[PDB]
């Protein structure tokens, strides 16, 4: 998980257009049980890329917000 | 005062507990299946 997350970070630094690398980075953050860091990273990516049609990212955001509970409206959206 | 006999008693009695049927949590409502599902390749 640490090595895969580092490789995803290097891929992101090499080419920022690789959305799959950033989503895998978020998945690796989930793998290391870093729920809060993954949530902050996902919020940053969504606010920077509001026009991106990353359906799985929005599904993961909805699941995370449902787990949090207080952000239920964002989960609905 | 010899007049009409009538009693006034406000009714604010609390009802009995309803005990409704309990919902069953989904598989995705537990942390370990969530971890298995999100970490899918």
């Amino acid at each position: 998980y640490v090595q895969a997350q580092k490789q995803f970070k290097q891929a992101e630094d090499s080419q920022n257009s690789n959305t799959l690398a950033k989503l895998g980075y978020a998945q690796c953050l989930i793998a290391r049980n870093e729920v809060g860091d993954a949530t902050i990273y996902l919020e940053k990516f969504f606010k920077e890329n509001q026009d991106s049609k990353s359906s799985e990212m929005m599904l993961l955001l909805g699941i995370i917000y449902s787990q949090s509970g207080k952000s239920y409206y964002k989960a609905i959206i | 005062r010899q007049d009409y006999i009538a009693k006034v008693r406000y009714q604010n009695d609390l009802p009995a507990p309803p005990c409704p049927p309990k919902l069953l949590k989904y598989e995705i409502e537990k942390e370990a299946p969530q971890k298995e599902f999100l970490k899918d390749s």
